């Protein structure tokens, strides 16, 4: 076993019934002196290096070309002059082996850590050496971490695309469905994850041109979208990875969760397509007074009514629907489809609940579309319009496509710091640097939203490792108290940021007029009700950080109306996984699973503690798994009310608690305002 | 399990 | 059990010894006067019947209006004044099971065979009342048989397309595979059969834009094209038939094959992709003279060539990509792949062989492009040019996918009429008819094939019927005598037929000058050898008729030279497995496979007879199985040097056989001239 | 019944 491995292996090793955990920076040592200081590739000065990885196609020389030598190597500087070192050995394997630039043999290693940030804020700043310097410390002070994609492939020519997610409509033709193969195959190719909208696609038996029963539902789409993010499989380095969306409502609901079951068959079950149910309110009322629910044929609707099923409010067509002859149905138990929900999340962790009334009750662009869907982190909510692809030689009715322009801020350094405000500011002003560059030719509804609506996602990560290295239990009060008053300060500053870019370039995004900003209504909550905290203890967290109040929400909103606001949307909170390790954090906003991370790499079992981790501080670091789902559902419905997206939220379930106990969790969720639900992780 | 859902779980 | 059924179940109850075949005219009477007449709604007129059929969206109005109700009403007359009767039970319940029209309830019969015939003849002739006539003499004394999508389909509007098999061209990027599925599923949705080019795709483990061994081959196309076919099956009318060709020295070539292995995996199976194989003569050189051979990687000779594999001469190109380091190649076993194809034959009936330098060589149109693959029954073999479908907003270069319009004489009515000529023309005119009223709007390259080519398919059946029926045995010397003839009076109507509208129309089919019709290559063989019949007996069958002599054929030369040539291809010989039964015709020139065929429909068996079987003509009637294959390969050879495109040749072969009779026969069809190779029926 | 092919089966 390699020395640095070894030396991670004592951490379990208990002396004084205390874990070794002054081990992992000898292990961070031992890894760096003996494999990466070896093994990087040096050079007699940055030039030399530059032209080397410009020169052999590793980086692009468009972006490099904006600054001058001396201004690149000045922001080089800035980055090692913080002298950064990886405090856990997990955290430089991790950013070695996967974010470290490697040769084409991958026998050595190009870029460092500081390399990496500093190409990174090199791409963001486009040709501005002190906006350049900023991102550096900025990202060596590891308050802010770029998404996996846009870290990644910043200023790399060998790359794909910098945004994680595509959510794309599928309309209810054949020329449509094609479309959506294809786009779904072009957007794979390019790295990010595809989500898609099956809920305009009619259901099995229905008719196509006249004749009856010839639809075989969308699990035939489904079968093929699974089938095309396997062809898109990107090297099969990473498996190509694709979600499906469906209202409850859609006749085939109950064959869109047959496809998890594993008892199904291989001609009914799909692999590679994650799956998401859409739930809005109506569905919830009807389970909770236990009468009989109907699922809908989506095209009979269409022909009646010339709206689709997922365009219209359910709470308020429901009985229109019912009462309609010439709209198709048959009878459900909406409790006994809940069960069955929840016994499919037991079973497999599918699907993704998405409630979208709870979604649509906050959403500020309601005018340009509900949110029907979600993406495949089941944490990205905004509207969408469907694309009418026609046939070939036929202009086509290009609608709008979402994108993760995704970017997560680190609890724990942001709040070290108490910079709030600058790295809330600087990560929108990145996350716009990406969404601006970003120009995806084989998609056009993804590409025409991503020039119109300018929507981002500014997540937080390292929540649990903040309040537990504070002394602050997750479930407590306080925790929430504190999530509460950092996420408001965080919508605050990104909504300051929108409305300053959108003042700098004279342009808000696409329909903002009709959204909540304009109209002001948006801001009623954040101009009535005070999010300064309620505790002493967290508001001394907050010491020597201005916290924004009712005047100071009154005056943003008067300068949101005035000057508008450049974001359609702007924070979403994504599950932040393997990049967690490099920042040294824990996973999004959700608790800890273990405590120490047992993985196994090659042939060695290395382990890594969460960040902090302690013996003063080993309770506070409770397992996700351990706590009360039901305070974790006021946690995240508390950060919840600050995040005009979704959050990617993991419910962590017992072995022994059945699916009564998921379906409270769900339905306590949905009640507390809960946008979206990832995951059932049963341990 | 396979626990049923009853009236008193919509309410909270 | 129904009263027709139970007089057809008493053709094999044997009365003093001798086969009741009387009793299937009992059986049709019994089938009609007590099923089809019952069940037909009859109008007081002819007017109140196209009325309703036109008012309820059974029939186009557009094809009606060309024609005043006097000129349709004397049509029909001339379609009743024949009074055809069915010859056997199975010609009518074939025809009123699966053409005749039927109401929306699919409860009553709505189309009697004089009304399909003279609506498709009113279709054809596209406002001639006299043309309509002919038509309607020309298919109710069943000399010429449409193929099943347009005697189906004709002047209906509940239709698909008249074109009963589509090539395409896959090229070798995502956008194009992604267009290529999309096409399919088009196509396949307008009812015909699909089949695409592979052999330019590139090999499993190449490189994706400098990243290497990316690339899943042409296998995960072919489970992409699979799922499309699955999921565009006609809604469950018919299960979705498509091919993938694939040339022997692509480098996926066993990978292609083992697509159809029983022992194969469900992750590299496909179920609803026939699978075809180009062979080139170099491959059969290679394992005549046992030397290793070596499959290629498409993309490396494209980088190297600028072209693609199976673009270039194979013959000339071969030593070539050996000798060049830069083209990746691994070895193979040139007789082993040989042995594992006619294992493959012999387990599963695939793949379609087609031997590449047997089509080129006599090849009219090599200037286009040379045939790289045939269709779903291997018999369409056309120059196809692949299309490069480009990004979204850019515009694509369109090639030519190949349409093929087929349709079929019988040979024994076409014979006994005496009326080669007439029909001949009659069934050129239909099918151009049937060319130039296909649009496709979803498939650019096959609607520019279709505008540009102007091919259409002539074919042939009642073959073994008519020389068992005139005391001819098909493997003697006289029935590959008559099928010589009989097929260069085909031949030599044909190009006169197309000359003629040519000449009329003023314009011939793109790159006509190139084509060796022009240059008269074509006819040289044909002003250089007599094909008159050298046995008297055969002579005998064309008195009455003009056979074309030298002079004939030199003058028909001249002709061409001075006039042109509509047409492309003309001339390709498909199965016709399910018009025959209605035409009372065995299959296209293939030998029977039963005497009496054996059927069940519902809970009851239906014998079928082969048309005209009695005691006299007992061992005239030989089935498939029991004859010499290498006669067959004869018989084929002979008609194929009159046909310019390919015939489905199907291989019937017995248990005993082992795999070396089965390559045996293969390279006796190779070297006797055979262009493709349908199947390999094992009994 | 796979029988290898043995030469003499390419020439007719
Ligand atoms: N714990 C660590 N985390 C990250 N990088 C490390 C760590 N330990 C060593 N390195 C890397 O290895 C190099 C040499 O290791 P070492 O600890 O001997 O450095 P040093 O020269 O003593 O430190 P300094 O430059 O701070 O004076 C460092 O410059 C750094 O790039
Ligand atoms: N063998 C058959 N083939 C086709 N149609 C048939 C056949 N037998 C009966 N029919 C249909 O049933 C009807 C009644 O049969 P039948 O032969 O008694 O009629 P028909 O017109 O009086 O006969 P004929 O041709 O001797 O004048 C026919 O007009 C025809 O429509
Ligand atoms: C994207 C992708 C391509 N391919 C294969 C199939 C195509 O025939 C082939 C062509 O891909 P292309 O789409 O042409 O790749 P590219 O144009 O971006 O780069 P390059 O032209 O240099 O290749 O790649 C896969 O097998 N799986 C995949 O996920
Ligand atoms: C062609 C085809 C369509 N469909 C379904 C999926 C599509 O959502 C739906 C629409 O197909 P369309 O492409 O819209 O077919 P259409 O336009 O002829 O039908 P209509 O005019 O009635 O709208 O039909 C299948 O399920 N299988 C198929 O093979
Ligand atoms: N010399 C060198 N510096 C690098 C390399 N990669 C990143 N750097 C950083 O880039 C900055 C520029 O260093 P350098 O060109 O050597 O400046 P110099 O000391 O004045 O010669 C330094 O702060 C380095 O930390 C490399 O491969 N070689
Ligand atoms: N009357 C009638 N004739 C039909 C129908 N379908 C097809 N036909 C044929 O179309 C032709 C129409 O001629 P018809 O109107 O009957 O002339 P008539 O005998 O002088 O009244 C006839 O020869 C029929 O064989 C139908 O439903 N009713
Ligand atoms: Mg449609
Ligand atoms: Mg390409």
């Amino acid at each position: 076993v390699p020395k640095w491995i070894q030396l991670n292996n004592e951490i379990m090793i208990q002396k004084d019934g205390k874990f070794q955990f002054d081990k992992d920076k000898e292990a961070v040592h031992s890894y760096f002196v003996d494999y990466i200081n070896q093994n990087t590739v040096f050079f007699h000065n940055l030039k030399e290096k530059l032209d080397y990885l410009v020169e052999n196609q590793y980086y692009e020389e468009e972006f490099l070309s904006l600054y001058s030598f001396e201004d690149i190597k000045e922001v080089f500087k800035t980055a090692y002059a913080k002298k950064f070192r990886f405090p856990s050995f997990m955290s430089a394997f991790k950013f070695y082996n996967d974010y470290a630039l490697k040769t084409n043999d991958k026998k050595k290693i190009l870029e460092r850590y500081e390399d990496r940030i500093s190409i990174v804020a090199l791409f963001f700043a486009n040709g501005d050496t002190e906006k350049a310097k900023e991102y550096v410390n900025l990202m060596i002070n590891q308050e802010y971490q770029p998404s996996t994609p846009t870290f990644l492939n910043a200023g790399r020519k060998r790359r794909g695309e910098l945004v994680s997610c595509f959510l794309l409509e599928v309309n209810d033709s054949l020329n449509d469905i094609s479309r959506a193969i294809d786009i779904s195959m072009q957007l794979s190719k390019l790295g990010g994850g595809v989500s898609l909208n099956l809920s305009k696609l009619r259901a099995k038996g229905e008719a196509i041109k006249d004749v009856e029963n010839a639809t075989k539902g969308v699990v035939g789409v489904m079968k093929l979208l699974d089938n095309a993010f396997r062809y898109a499989d990107q090297m099969g380095q990473r498996q190509g990875s694709g979600a499906a969306y469906l209202n409850i409502f859609h006749r085939d609901i109950n064959d869109f969760l047959d496809t998890k079951k594993i008892s199904a068959d291989e001609d009914v079950r799909v692999k590679t397509l994650s799956i998401g149910v859409v739930i809005p309110d109506k569905f919830v009322e009807l389970a909770r007074e236990d009468k009989a629910a109907y699922v809908f044929y989506p095209h009979t609707i269409y022909k009646e009514y010339g709206q689709h099923m997922d365009e219209m409010d359910m709470n308020e067509m429901y009985d229109k629907f019912v009462d309609n002859p010439r709209v198709k149905k048959e009878k459900i138990n909406p409790r006994k489809l809940l069960e069955k929900l929840a016994m499919l999340r037991s079973e497999s962790g599918y699907p993704y609940i998405m409630f979208q009334d709870n979604v649509n009750k906050v959403h500020a662009n309601n005018h340009i579309s509900k949110v029907k869907f979600s993406n495949l982190c089941s944490e990205v909510l905004q509207a969408s319009q469907v694309s009418s692809y026609t046939d070939y030689d036929e202009e086509d009715e290009i609608g709008l496509d979402i994108s993760c322009n995704l970017g997560s801020l680190n609890i724990l350094n942001v709040m070290e710091h108490k910079s709030i405000e600058k790295t809330v500011k600087l990560a929108t002003d990145s996350l716009t640097h990406v969404s601006e560059t970003t120009d995806i030719r084989n998609a056009p509804a993804v590409r025409r939203a991503n020039k119109a609506m300018k929507s981002i996602g500014l997540g937080a990560m390292n929540l649990h490792g903040y309040l537990a290295q504070n002394g602050i239990a997750y479930e407590s009060p306080e925790a929430r108290d504190f999530a509460n008053t950092f996420f408001m300060m965080v919508n605050f500053y990104s909504i300051q940021r929108s409305a300053e870019i959108a003042k700098e370039k004279g342009e808000t995004f696409d329909q903002y007029e009709g959204s909540t900003y304009a109209t002001g209504e948006y801001f009623d909550k954040y101009v009535s009700t005070d999010f300064s905290p309620k505790y002493e203890k967290i508001a001394n967290l907050f010491e020597g950080m201005h916290i924004p109040t009712t005047e100071d929400w009154k005056k943003l909103k008067a300068f949101v109306a005035e000057h508008g606001m450049y974001h359609s949307y702007r924070l979403c909170i994504a599950p932040t996984g393997s990049i967690s390790y490099v920042q040294s954090s824990t996973a999004s906003v959700m608790p800890i699973m273990e405590r120490i991370e047992e993985r196994t790499y090659g042939n060695s079992k290395t382990y890594y503690p969460m960040p902090g981790l302690a013996s003063n501080n080993w309770f506070f670091y409770k397992e996700a798994y351990d706590m009360d789902m039901f305070k974790v559902v006021d946690m995240i419905a508390t950060i919840q009310q600050h995040i005009d997206q979704g959050i990617s939220f993991t419910l962590f379930l017992k072995d022994t608690m059945t699916t009564r106990d998921l379906n409270r969790i769900d339905l306590y969720a949905h009640h507390r305002g809960i946008k979206t639900i990832y995951y059932a992780r049963t341990k | 399990t396979v626990e049923p859902l009853k009236d008193d779980d919509f309410y909270f």
